[PDB]
């Protein structure tokens, strides 16, 4: 599977008047582009080498979106503003996620299109791509409005066919990235912890895309409910890392495994200290 | 025997959920598992005198209790999709061997993203194809249950209003519509295979009956189309000259 | 101790079936006992033992000298043996640990069908089109949908009783207008 | 509203070796609202120029950002990622830790 | 590439 997502946040700010509009967009874990309202002079921004070669039409175009995106944002805030009966002194939060996700077959496997207020559920496109959920009364006006404009019909024509052709072009052009699993580098290392125990922490770094998973097994059984996972993090390089932790007696380290599993492992890895 | 309750249960993910089981007769001890698809059972803990005697690997979310009467509770909190499983019980005798182990039928919960990921079976019969009763004097007739989640459903002939076993066959495992979706809906067919004549005498009524788990009362449902409750789907045709 | 043993067994109506099971470190507080789990139901007993041949009306159990393995014997299956089998290793002492099972063995059982006459039929709907791959012998292999548009199940057999016939079939549909059946099951 | 505390992370981005360069990360996440201000410190002492990555969220809407500076790590240095947000009354520190 | 702007809230 492969995914193209774009993530939009439009904040209010009481005084300074414009709220502020920021755009990302990512094919699977990897961004590709960039759009801020404050910058000097807003534009779209290349994030990936497989976009920068793209041409000025494809910048313009993508711009002029994003500018128009801002300023419907703007009406957005002041529009929920009244459907919750809120002040003007406060700071609110308007987001909204979208994309399309291609099978293994290179077909259109699911669309997507929803809204958050202040953090919370506001509006969802099914996945049938023609009806809506709303999560509250407010967002009910929202829907009536939207079944009368036929919004869905307008975001189901880019989510089955645009949003499914840019993402079929980067993966091309960028294939040689966004298409070649980078493995993880793994090792376990060893920390005293008291007489009679230690930490053992399996590493794994510098591994693309993120999904990865990493168990501890003694005698071949998950140990689970001691196993200390941190969340996956960025490498900043454009790869993730990710550890897990288990302490350990001192003399049964030889009881235990790591077990690691990635799309860019052949077979999954068993290592031990 | 063991009684589990109830036989099926949806849940959305972060729902908090108590599944029951009272021992058989005699039996003073139980025992949860969890059996997810394709796996054997795995042993979450073992119950008995009102306490909980030894626990697998499974986290405090996953808790128990049993009462005077030797009956006892799976409550399980903050559900993940993952939870989705077959939840058996097994009772047996003061924490031994010597009065057997015997396992309820289980309790199939299915954790979904969304009340919405629900959706009914639509039911149709096919009629045999006069070509099969010419060559072979048989009549085959063919149920398809389709486009329904999760995986809650049973299917049953009835002729003439009594349930029938002989001639019947049905799928042992339903199909993704869409193999490539987590939560793809499901189609499931069924044969029903008998005489030229018998299919032939149009006094003679076939039923392809399918029963669906689906949301309680409780679950508040805002689709447009119709809640998918548990419920029995039909499809039937007589007989024909 | 702890069991393994094989992930499947095939076989037809009417013979002798052998599951095996590894079990090496086995102590002499452990028992052997066996469960199949039939489809919708829960794990239900067949047999136990400990070092001695057992046999019961369901099955025999043959444990070595050594007790490190042990063999579920199933004496003339039939269709209704289809099921998942599971061999356990229990600990006998009371308050012990409790019955841990591992993987089973999934058991199929096939029909030697007489006189097969391979055919595909279509079939209308009582109120819509399926087709029905019927009467093949039970070597055959029904291959899924390459097309993502049109639908395969797998074998199934049916056993019409009172004519001492058994059958397999399979089933096809789609919604589009081009599916034909002739060419379904290719 | 909705408000949800951030999770941080203070870490290296290949295994540290004293006396070669690094970059050292501030990975904060889960956190709502945006607003947010997050300082690396090298001895208690606030480094300039740091640099962020573009405010994205993830599937329960939560944000996420990472800060990252070069660094040449030291026997004796010690260093830190000092988070303020609504949901923190006093900044919340967290030491960097090279075996974490 | 981004969607285009549909309907206001
Ligand atoms: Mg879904
Ligand atoms: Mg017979």
């Amino acid at each position: 599977s492969h995914s193209m997502r774009y993530f939009y946040t439009a904040v209010s700010r009481p005084g300074r008047g414009e709220p502020r509009f920021i755009a990302v967009g990512y094919v699977d874990d990897t961004q590709f582009v960039q759009f801020d309202s404050d910058a000097a002079s807003p534009r779209g921004e290349p994030r990936a080498p497989w976009v920068e070669q793209e041409g000025p039409e494809y910048w313009d175009r993508e711009t002029q979106k994003y500018k128009r995106q801002a300023q419907t944002d703007r009406v957005n805030l002041r529009k929920l503003r009244g459907y919750y009966n809120q002040s003007e002194a406060g700071s609110h939060t308007l987001q909204r996620m979208y994309g399309c996700d291609l099978g293994p077959d290179g077909r259109l496997l699911r669309g997507y299109n929803q809204f958050a207020y202040d953090g919370k559920d506001y509006i969802a496109l099914n996945e049938d791509l023609r009806s809506w959920t709303a999560a509250d009364k407010a967002a009910q006006i929202t829907q009536r409005k939207w079944e009368a404009a036929r919004e869905a019909e307008q975001r189901r024509a880019y989510l089955e066919g645009t949003c499914v052709e840019w993402l079929r072009r980067y993966l091309e052009n960028g294939k040689k990235t966004l298409q070649r699993a980078e493995h993880p580098k793994t090792h376990v290392t060893h920390h005293p912890v008291s007489d009679h125990e230690a930490t053992l922490r399996c590493w794994a770094l510098g591994f693309y895309p993120a999904e990865i998973t990493l168990t501890w097994q003694r005698d071949g059984e998950d140990q689970t409910q001691d196993t200390e996972l941190v969340e996956t993090r960025p490498a900043g390089d454009g790869t993730f890392q990710k550890w897990a932790a288990v302490v350990v007696p001192s003399g049964e380290e030889q009881r235990y495994t790591c077990h690691v599993q990635h799309e860019g492992l052949p077979e999954p890895l068993t290592l031990r200290w | 025997g063991v009684t589990q309750s109830p036989t099926h249960l949806i849940k959305t993910r972060g729902q908090q959920v108590t599944l029951r089981c009272s021992p058989k007769s005699g039996h003073d001890t139980v025992s949860w598992y969890q059996q997810a698809l394709g796996q054997g059972p795995q042993f979450i803990f073992q119950y008995y005198e009102e306490e909980e005697r030894q626990r697998g690997n499974f986290p405090d979310r996953f808790s128990g209790h049993q009462f005077p009467n030797y009956s006892s509770e799976l409550n399980v909190n903050a559900l993940l999709l993952g939870d989705s499983a077959l939840y058996l019980c097994a009772s047996s005798l003061g924490e031994g061997r010597v009065d057997g182990y015997t396992f309820g039928s289980g309790t199939r919960l299915t954790v979904v993203e969304d009340l919405r990921n629900v959706f009914p079976p639509e039911v149709a019969v096919f009629e045999p194809s006069e070509a099969e009763i010419s060559h072979t004097q048989k009549a085959t007739l063919v149920c398809l249950a389709t486009g329904f989640y999760p995986d809650h459903v049973e299917l049953s002939w009835w002729v003439n209003g009594k349930e029938v076993h002989s001639g019947v066959c049905t799928d042992p495992q339903p199909l993704k519509e869409q193999p490539a979706l987590n939560d793809s809906r499901y189609a499931l067919s069924s044969r029903l295979r008998v005489s030229a004549t018998f299919w032939q005498n149009p006094r003679n009524h076939f039923r392809c009956q399918v029963q669906f788990y689906g949301l309680s009362e409780n679950d508040e449902w805002t689709q447009d189309r119709a809640k998918p409750v548990t419920q029995i789907v039909s499809a039937e045709a007589w007989g024909r000259a | 101790a702890k069991t393994t043993q094989p992930i499947s067994v095939d076989s037809y109506e009417g013979q002798e079936v052998n599951i095996t099971c590894s079990h090496n470190n086995i102590a002499t507080n452990d028992y052997i006992t066996w469960y199949q789990q039939f489809p919708s139901q829960g794990p239900r007993f067949i047999i136990q033992g400990y070092k001695t041949k057992v046999t019961n009306e369901v099955a025999s159990l043959f444990i070595p000298a050594d007790r490190k393995s042990s063999t579920l014997s199933l004496p003339r299956v039939s269709l209704s043996d289809t099921a998942v089998y599971y061999c356990l290793v229990g600990d006998m002492d009371q308050a012990g640990t409790a019955l841990i099972f591992g993987k089973g063995t999934t058991l199929s059982v096939s029909s030697d069908i007489q006189n097969p006459d391979p055919a595909v039929y279509q079939l209308r709907d009582s109120k819509k089109s399926v087709c029905l791959f019927t009467d093949f012998d039970s070597q055959t292999n029904v291959s899924q949908s390459k097309d993502s548009d049109v639908y395969i199940t797998d074998k199934c057999v049916l056993d019409m009783r009172s004519m001492d016939f058994k059958s397999n079939s399979a089933v096809a549909w789609s919604n589009k207008s081009d599916f034909a059946c002739a060419n379904a099951f290719n | 509203m909705i408000q949800r505390t951030p999770k941080i992370q203070v870490y290296s981005r290949h295994p540290a070796e004293n006396g070669k360069s690094n970059f050292l990360n501030c990975y904060v996440s889960g956190f709502h609202p945006s607003d947010i201000e997050v300082d690396l410190l090298k001895n208690g002492e606030r480094i300039e120029k740091v640099e962020h990555s573009d405010l994205s969220f993830s599937k329960d809407w939560s944000f996420y950002l990472l800060y990252y500076t070069e660094f040449t790590p030291t026997e004796k240095d010690e260093y830190a990622c000092r988070v303020n947000h609504v949901t923190l009354s006093q900044p919340k520190i967290v030491k960097w830790d090279r075996d974490m | 590439g981004a969607d285009g702007v549909g309907k206001s809230l």
